[PDB]
């Protein structure tokens, strides 16, 4: 791209920030959600996290079909 | 952006409207209409005044009554502590007298106040019902708000009376309360087999359904041609102007057919009032000529079929 | 309010949505408060016999000295760990029989060696096994005992309903709040259902529905289920399309009545007043008692088999 | 902070922001109280400090 | 056809897509582009319907009866990925078609009120119902995990899905918005009734009477109730409550299960742990 | 007297039964209502039967229903004729649901969105016989709700942001207090012309009256009254056709497409 | 006290003021009556006492 | 603190910040009787000080 700067002649720069603004906002609040909803990246669980161990033949979830 | 009509931008006001006058024999109206101006942004911004004869009067005094009984017991159900009374409203509640009974009366604490409760709101209610009657008479008017209560009244009768008699007991009824009428829907379900396939209930349903498809798609058409005087439905209904025509265009491009600005009008009032009749009918049936409704879509070859992945051995059958 | 995925498992057959649905925080944190103790261990095989060097013995007749002493080294650890072995025991001797605790610990092994040997059909589907630990806990008197609940104070001459009150009993709905004592103690009908599609002769209010309600909410809030976890909603009578934990629950429902009827009633002129209600009924057993929140006790952990103890033979 | 700061209030009106921060410290310290009320650890009434003298009949374990 | 005063009002344009290409009338019916696209999006579903009935859940249950009749969604196992055909992809597929044929219909609606010159209320309540759809097959199943979690196609076996899905939180009424959906559906039927009765009744006086006016409508329920609230607004209100039900419903049914996971009266613990009683 | 009929009929079959056979006709009953406006049809299988067939479908129509109107206005019939038009465009294509292209220049040509029909002659009435739509002029009673903008004076712009006149007066309705036209003073001719609410929104801020119908040039073609205190329901949808019109006719680009 | 304080009176509305404290003081008779019902130790009623 | 604090009558007015005091104490006064009367060692009616004439 050399002449980039027509491209604010057809589309108002008032309105653009905004969206632009409104846009980014959205798409971290989604990415942020999305890793804090994965079992890998989820940081509130705190750097120490120890998940229970089962010493016997015990199971957390009950079987299914 | 373009004006959508839902809000009133600038407000204008006249002097106060007392009404058409009535004939002779009657008593005035009551109260000094004054005006609001948020109540002004969505409607009307005048209140009063009212008109209160004497079925009026004998309707409030029964009802009054009534709600006091529920109430005071629904205090006395926790010892006279108001502040736990706040604290459980929701749950308390007046309930019926017990099976034991059938259609006797019982001692107060065990369901005479009941009786009585719901005597007084049937009173109430049908007084109120002739003052709904009598107002239409006296204005000129026909009586299609009086047929479309005496549907819902019959639907109120058939829950709270025609069917405890039917079954030779008190204890079928609904309580008062919040809660406590909830937890009745749910255990008048489960008894008698999964009420969903009750073919009554399934088109009480549909009319439901059936009313708020036709009240959105009306109150949309109406504000979508509001812009050539559309709102006043009288004169489009007495001279036909673009209003009408183009709502009618509309909906015969969209799905091939059409109604009139005077017809629709007439599926409003069919949709609503059948979604009570059937209803009623449909617990009139249930324990008196039918006793599961799920072996009943079976017998009739309504139910579906599913494979058998999950089974049980019945301990009874062994 | 919590955020999601949940853990889910499915129990039916696609489409009919019998399924069950777990926060995993909440999981982790209920398994955190459910774990299990390591058995000590093996006793040596052999040597001199109880019945010839000691006299008061009489449920447990059948052992080695090791063993006995062994298990009686585990039982302190599973109910008086604060107190020792005093609590049991008077001082001084060990033959004598001057205190109650004694007399209920020799009724609570009878107990134990019967869910053992004679409901396998209940506590023996994947070999879990009860030992004393899964009740108390570690603590002398267990956390979750019911009695014959009063309710709420009325006036002199108002007669209760027992309903139209907030509790925890019924997971906090208006149902009748106290479905322990005409079920899991008395033996009152809780099918109320027809089995035809016109009406033959079955004359159940439409009370007693809510009696059975009440029971049910009891059930699952013991097991941490929902209702899909035994029926299938559409038809609640039906057995052919229930799941198999639908004839466990049949069974647990006799077996808890047993425990009532005959293990702990006639102990209830030996307890000290502490123990009993405002009617003068003991503490007695329910589903929460074991369970305590979990489709297993324990979620599943087996320690029993450790025990030999705890077995009839 | 500036020193020209009190230009700020050519912008905003004193009684709205007045009035809007007298109605949310109130909120905000009632809030606090009750969700120290709510926990076991700083609840002040209950926490048996000092001492009872309320002596606390058979009871209900259900609840 | 067309009404005796419709040719006044059949104009070339007014198009989002296609131009002249497709802006024609077939019958009383406009097609347009959008028209093209949803009438083939609808037969194909249609068609995949009939021959998911067709293949039946066996070669045993399978039967043409139109209650038990059903198209059912994947297992559990597969996620969100793609299943076979015979196994739970046909639902996907006439999923995607039905979300086709909605968008379609909503477009042409805009279409033909651009063609009227009128406002465009109507697309705009059309697409909440579709927003509701769209939570039910779409957004609850990807915030829970699959596809599973969709409802069945057919005219029972849904009726059983609502049934084990609300049982699966023991007690379905104690949930809120359910409960702010109930209230706005049943004053929705109330307003309707009364709106119908009462034009009926001053369109259709008794007899030997002439029609009534403008002030008996707000007489009779200012003597009734004392207030009345108008001839447009009662449509506004009739539109306000029929869309509030509809989204009360959707927020209801997005919260059991993604955002709360227990039964639902034990939601209602905050309010009797509070420590004013 | 029992629940079951016969070894296969009950009850509640022949009650579903019953209902049916109602809810038919009532759908009939419902259907022959929706009949009263527009029928018989208007197509091609009448003009080529030369006039002989006559399409109304299923079910035909209802016999005559008889409105009184209020104050001596006369009687109308709900099915009623009414005369045939010759419309002011020509068909694009000669097949069969071919649109229509609006012959001359499109605002003024009476076609398409720019369409309306010729209602009565007369002002619509009150109950004590006033015209029922008249400006704050003659209605001095009147008055504007307090803390509001009072939109008297505001300058009116048309769609491009031009100014193309002011506010004169308001024209209220006796019945139920509320606007329903401004009168704008235009600029260009001297003349006063009537703009419908509906197409007008509101700038409180600065006080200013939006038209995004048509521009500002436009004002200058507006149908006019017969007399300056009253109007009849032929002017009023006559007014209010024009301005519909600019939705589709007021420039090039709004004819469509998008692609 | 100051003696001007009596200067309120053209500040509030007196009829308003009159029936405000009415009801509040009828509800706050009402309230407190129930409460002390509620109690064991101060129920004049079941109390048994004469005998 | 400061003398001339009684500026801040010239923005806010005296009627309506009585009546929202007076309403606010009232409030305060009955919640904090009622957080009393919740437990169960400031209950002064139910504590059994001084006494209990009455059986339960
Ligand atoms: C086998 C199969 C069986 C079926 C076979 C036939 C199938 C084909 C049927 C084709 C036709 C379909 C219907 C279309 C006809 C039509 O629309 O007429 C146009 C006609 C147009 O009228 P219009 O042009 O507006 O007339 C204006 C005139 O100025 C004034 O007009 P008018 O006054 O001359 O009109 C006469 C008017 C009568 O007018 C008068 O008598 C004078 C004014 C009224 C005085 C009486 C007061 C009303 C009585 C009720 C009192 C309530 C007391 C308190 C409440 C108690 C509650 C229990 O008619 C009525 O109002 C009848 C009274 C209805 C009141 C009660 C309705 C609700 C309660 C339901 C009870 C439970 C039902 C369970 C079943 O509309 C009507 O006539 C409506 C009539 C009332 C509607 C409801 C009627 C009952 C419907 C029951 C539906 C469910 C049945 C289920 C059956 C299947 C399942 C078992
Ligand atoms: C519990 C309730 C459960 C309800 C279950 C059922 C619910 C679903 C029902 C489905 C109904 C579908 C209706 C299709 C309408 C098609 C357009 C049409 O012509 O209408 C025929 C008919 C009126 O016909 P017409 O205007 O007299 O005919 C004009 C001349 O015949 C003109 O003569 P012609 O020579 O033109 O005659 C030919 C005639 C052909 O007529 C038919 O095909 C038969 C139509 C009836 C079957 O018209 C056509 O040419 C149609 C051409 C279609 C072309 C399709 C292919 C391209 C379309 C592309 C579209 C864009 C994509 O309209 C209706 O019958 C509507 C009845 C609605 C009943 C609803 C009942 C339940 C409502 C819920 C209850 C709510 C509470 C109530 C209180
Ligand atoms: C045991 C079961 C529970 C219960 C479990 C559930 C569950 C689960 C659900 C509800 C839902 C609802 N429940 Mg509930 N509910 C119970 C008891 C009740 C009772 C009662 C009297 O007890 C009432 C009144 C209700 C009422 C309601 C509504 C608030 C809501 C359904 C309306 C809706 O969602 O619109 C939505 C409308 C649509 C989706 C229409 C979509 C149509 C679109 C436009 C597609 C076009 C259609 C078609 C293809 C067009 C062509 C057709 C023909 C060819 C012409 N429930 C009991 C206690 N309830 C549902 C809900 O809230 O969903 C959001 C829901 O999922
Ligand atoms: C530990 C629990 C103690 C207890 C400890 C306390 C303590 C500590 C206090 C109270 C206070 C109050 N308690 Mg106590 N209280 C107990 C038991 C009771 C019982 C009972 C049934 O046993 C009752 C009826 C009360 C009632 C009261 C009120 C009199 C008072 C709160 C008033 C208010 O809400 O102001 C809200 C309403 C307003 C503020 C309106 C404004 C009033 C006007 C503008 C100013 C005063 C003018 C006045 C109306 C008339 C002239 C009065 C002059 C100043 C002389 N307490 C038990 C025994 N109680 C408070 C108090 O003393 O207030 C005086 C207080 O500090
Ligand atoms: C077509 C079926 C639908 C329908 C129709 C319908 N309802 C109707 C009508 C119709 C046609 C009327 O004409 C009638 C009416 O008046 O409408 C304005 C009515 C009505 N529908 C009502 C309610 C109602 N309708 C419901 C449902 C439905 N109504 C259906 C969906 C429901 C539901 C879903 O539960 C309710 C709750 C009423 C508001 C009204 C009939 C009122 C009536 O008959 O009241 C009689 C009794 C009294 C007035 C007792 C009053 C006693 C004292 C005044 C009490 C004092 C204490 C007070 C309450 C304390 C609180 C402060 C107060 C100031 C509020
Ligand atoms: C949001 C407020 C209410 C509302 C509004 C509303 N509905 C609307 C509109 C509006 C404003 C229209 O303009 C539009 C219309 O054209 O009305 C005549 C419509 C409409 N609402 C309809 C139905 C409908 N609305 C419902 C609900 C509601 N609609 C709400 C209560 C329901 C319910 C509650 O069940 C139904 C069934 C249609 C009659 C129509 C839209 C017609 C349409 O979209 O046509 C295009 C599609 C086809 C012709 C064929 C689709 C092909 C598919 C393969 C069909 C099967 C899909 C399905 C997922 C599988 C089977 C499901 C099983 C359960 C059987
Ligand atoms: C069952 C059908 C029974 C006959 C239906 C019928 O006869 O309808 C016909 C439709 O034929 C036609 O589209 C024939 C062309 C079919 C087009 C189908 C389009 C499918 C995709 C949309 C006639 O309609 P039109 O030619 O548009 O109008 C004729 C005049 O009145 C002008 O309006
Ligand atoms: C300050 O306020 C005071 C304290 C004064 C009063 C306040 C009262 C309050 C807070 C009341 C709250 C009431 C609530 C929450 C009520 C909820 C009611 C609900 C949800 C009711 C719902 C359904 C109830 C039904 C359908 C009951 C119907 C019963 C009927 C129809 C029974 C009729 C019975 C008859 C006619 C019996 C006749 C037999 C005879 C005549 C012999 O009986 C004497
Ligand atoms: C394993 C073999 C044991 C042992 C050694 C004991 N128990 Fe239990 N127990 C249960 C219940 C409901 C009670 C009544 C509540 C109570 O009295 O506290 C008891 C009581 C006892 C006592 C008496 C304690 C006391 O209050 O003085 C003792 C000493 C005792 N147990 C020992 C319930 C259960 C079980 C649930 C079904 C099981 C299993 C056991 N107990 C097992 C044991
Ligand atoms: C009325 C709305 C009350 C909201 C606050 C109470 C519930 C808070 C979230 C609890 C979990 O989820
Ligand atoms: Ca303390
Ligand atoms: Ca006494
Ligand atoms: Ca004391
Ligand atoms: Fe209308
Ligand atoms: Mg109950």
């Amino acid at each position: 791209p050399q002449q980039l700067y027509k491209i604010w002649l057809a589309f108002d720069p008032r309105m653009a920030l905004i969206g632009l603004g409104a846009f980014l906002f959205a798409l971290a609040l989604f990415i942020h959600y999305m890793l804090l909803s994965s079992p890998g990246f989820d940081w509130l669980l705190g750097p120490d996290h120890a998940p229970v161990a089962l010493s016997a033949g015990m199971s957390a979830l009950p079987a299914g079909r | 952006p373009e004006y959508q009509n839902i809000f009133t931008a600038v407000q204008v006001r006249a002097p106060a409207y007392p009404g058409v006058p009535l004939p002779k024999g009657h008593l005035p109206r009551i109260g000094r209409p004054i005006f609001s101006y948020w109540l002004g942004k969505i409607g009307d911004a005048q209140i009063g005044p009212i008109y209160l004869g004497f079925t009026g009067t004998l309707s409030i005094i029964f009802g009054f009554i009534a709600i006091f009984i529920i109430g005071f017991n629904m205090l006395a159900s926790v010892d006279w502590n108001i502040i736990q009374f706040v604290k459980h409203f929701f749950w308390l509640g007046l309930e019926p007298p017990a099976p034991q009974y059938g259609l006797s009366i019982p001692p107060l604490s065990e369901g005479g106040w009941w009786l009585m409760a719901g005597f007084f709101l049937t009173m109430s209610i049908i007084l109120w019902w002739v003052r709904t009657y009598k107002r239409a008479e006296a204005l000129g008017m026909s009586q299609h708000l009086s047929w479309a209560f005496a549907a819902a009244i019959f639907f109120y009768l058939s829950l709270g009376f025609i069917r405890p008699v039917m079954m030779g007991s008190w204890a079928e009824a609904v309580p008062f309360g919040i809660f406590p009428h909830l937890d009745w829907t749910a255990a008048f379900s489960i008894r008698y087999g999964n009420l969903y396939y009750n073919p009554f209930h399934m088109l009480s349903i549909a009319f439901l359904y059936g009313s708020a498809l036709l009240f959105a798609m009306h109150g949309a058409t109406i504000l979508a041609v509001s812009r050539f005087g559309g709102d006043r439905e009288i004169d489009q209904i007495t001279d036909r102007g673009t209003a009408a025509e183009r709502a009618a265009i509309f909906w015969r491009w969209t799905m091939g057919f059409n109604a009139s600005m005077e017809s629709i009008h007439r599926w409003a009032w069919w949709c609503a009032v059948l979604t009570v009749i059937t209803a009623g009918i449909g617990i009139l049936l249930t324990g008196t000529v039918v006793e599961n409704w799920y072996l009943w879509a079976i017998k009739h070859g309504v139910a579906p079929a599913y494979p058998e992945v999950v089974t049980a051995v019945d301990p009874y059958a062994t | 309010c919590e955020r999601p995925p949940p853990e889910v498992v499915q129990k039916g057959y696609r489409g009919v949505a019998m399924e069950q649905n777990y926060n995993p925080r909440l999981l982790e944190a209920s398994l955190k408060q459910n774990l299990p103790v390591e058995s000590l261990p093996a006793a040596a095989p052999g040597g001199p016999k109880v019945s010839d060097v000691y006299q008061n013995v009489q449920v447990l007749k059948d052992l080695s000295v090791a063993e006995f002493t062994r298990t009686m080294v585990a039982v302190t650890t599973w109910v008086s760990p604060k107190e020792g072995c005093n609590y049991c025991h008077v001082p001084g001797n060990w033959a004598s029989d001057d205190i109650y605790t004694k007399v209920v610990s020799r009724r609570m092994f009878e107990m134990v060696r019967a869910a053992n040997s004679d409901w396998k059909q209940h506590v023996a589907v994947n070999g879990t096994g009860v030992t004393c630990y899964t009740c108390h806990r570690g603590n002398p008197v267990p956390k979750y005992v019911w009695v014959t609940d009063p309710g709420p104070n009325q006036p002199s001459g108002v007669k209760p309903t027992g309903q139209n009150y907030a509790s925890s009993t019924v997971a906090y709905a208006a149902l009748p709040f106290d479905p322990y004592t005409p079920f899991l103690d008395q033996t009152n009908e809780i099918r109320v259902i027809g089995q035809t599609a016109l009406p033959a002769g079955n004359t159940t209010s439409l009370k007693q529905a809510e009696w059975t309600y009440g029971l049910m909410m009891q059930i699952s809030d013991s097991l941490g289920v929902n209702c899909t976890f035994c029926h299938n909603s559409r038809a609640f009578y039906d057995w052919k399309q229930s799941t198999p934990q639908r004839t466990t629950a049949w069974y647990a429902i006799r077996h808890v009545r047993d425990i009532n009827q005959n293990y702990i009633w006639p102990l209830n002129d030996v307890l000290p007043a502490s123990r009993k209600g405002p009617y003068g009924d003991p503490f007695k057993v329910g589903c929460m008692t074991c369970h305590q929140g979990a489709y297993r006790p324990l979620y599943g952990a087996q320690m029993a088999k450790d025990y030999p103890a705890l077995y009839a033979s | 902070m500036s020193p020209d700061l009190w230009k700020i209030w050519l912008l905003i009106d004193p009684r709205r922001v007045l009035i809007a921060v007298f109605a949310f410290l109130t909120i905000l310290g009632l809030a606090i109280h009750m969700i120290l009320l709510s926990t076991t650890e700083f609840n002040w009434l209950e926490d048996g400090i000092p001492a009872a003298k309320v002596q606390q009949t058979p009871v209900v374990p259900q609840r | 056809a067309m009404l005796s005063f419709e040719r006044k009002y059949r104009v070339r344009g007014g198009t989002l897509i296609g131009g002249d290409l497709f802006d024609f009338w077939v019958g009383p019916f406009y097609v347009g582009f959008f028209g093209v696209t949803g009438f083939f999006f609808a037969l194909l579903g249609v068609l995949l319907i009939v021959w998911g009935a067709t293949i039946g859940p066996n070669a045993e249950l399978q039967t043409y009866n139109i209650w038990q009749i059903s198209i059912a969604p994947p297992d559990l196992s597969y996620g969100l990925g793609m299943a076979p055909l015979t196994e739970g992809g046909l639902w996907q597929i006439i999923t995607i078609c039905a979300i086709g044929a909605f968008v379609s219909w909503a477009l042409r609606e805009v279409e033909i009120c651009r063609k009227l010159g009128i406002g465009f209320h109507i697309p705009f309540a059309f697409a909440f119902a579709i927003g509701a759809y769209l939570v039910l097959v779409v957004v609850r199943p990807i915030l829970m995990g699959a596809w599973g979690h969709g409802f069945p196609y057919g005219i029972l076996s849904h009726l059983d899905w609502v049934s084990n899905v609300g049982y699966q939180f023991l007690h379905f009424h104690y949930n809120p918005a359910h409960m702010l959906a109930i209230t706005f559906f049943f004053t929705n039927c109330l307003a309707l009734s009364m709106h119908g009765s009462l034009i009926l009744s001053v369109t259709n006086p008794q007899k030997g009477e002439e029609v009534k006016t403008s002030e008996h409508e707000n007489t009779f329920f200012r003597d009734i109730v004392g207030y009345s609230i108008g001839a447009l607004a009662i449509h506004r209100l009739g539109l306000f409550l029929a869309l509030s039900a509809v989204f009360w419903s959707a927020v209801c049914i997005v919260i059991s299960g993604p955002f709360w996971t227990r039964g639902w009266p034990e939601w209602w613990n905050w309010w009797l742990e509070l420590p004013l009683w | 007297m029992s629940a079951a009929i016969t070894e296969y009929m009950d009850v509640a079959q022949l009650t579903i039964w019953a209902f049916w056979f109602f809810f038919a006709g009532l759908i009939i009953y419902l259907r022959r209502e929706d009949k009263r406006e527009g029928y018989p049809l208007d197509s091609d299988r009448t003009e080529r039967s030369g006039g002989r067939v006559k399409v109304v479908g299923f079910p035909d129509l209802a016999d005559p229903k008889t409105f009184v109107l209020p104050h001596n206005a006369g009687t109308v019939m709900a099915p009623r004729v009414e005369a045939p038009t010759s419309i002011n465009a020509t068909p694009v294509a000669p097949f069969p649901g071919a649109p229509f292209e609006p012959n001359g220049d499109p605002m003024l040509s009476g076609f398409g969105p720019a369409a309306s029909p010729d209602r009565a002659k007369h002002c619509d009435l009150t109950f004590e016989g006033l015209p029922k739509i008249v400006p704050m002029r003659v209605a001095t009673d009147f008055s504007i709700a307090d803390k509001d903008p009072d939109p008297r004076g505001m300058t009116v712009v048309g769609l491009d942001g031009e100014v193309a006149g002011t506010i004169s007066d308001i024209w209220v309705d006796r019945s139920e207090p509320q606007i329903r036209y401004l009168e704008v003073d235009v600029s260009a001719t001297k003349k006063k012309v009537l703009l419908p609410i509906g197409f007008s929104r509101f700038d409180k801020k600065a006080g200013k009256v939006k038209v995004a119908a048509i521009k500002a040039a436009h004002f200058a073609n507006v149908p006019a009254l017969s007399k300056p205190d009253q109007i009849t329901l032929y002017e009023e949808d006559k007014v209010c056709a024009y301005y519909a019109g600019g939705k589709l006719y007021a420039t090039a680009e709004r004819a469509g497409p998008l692609l």
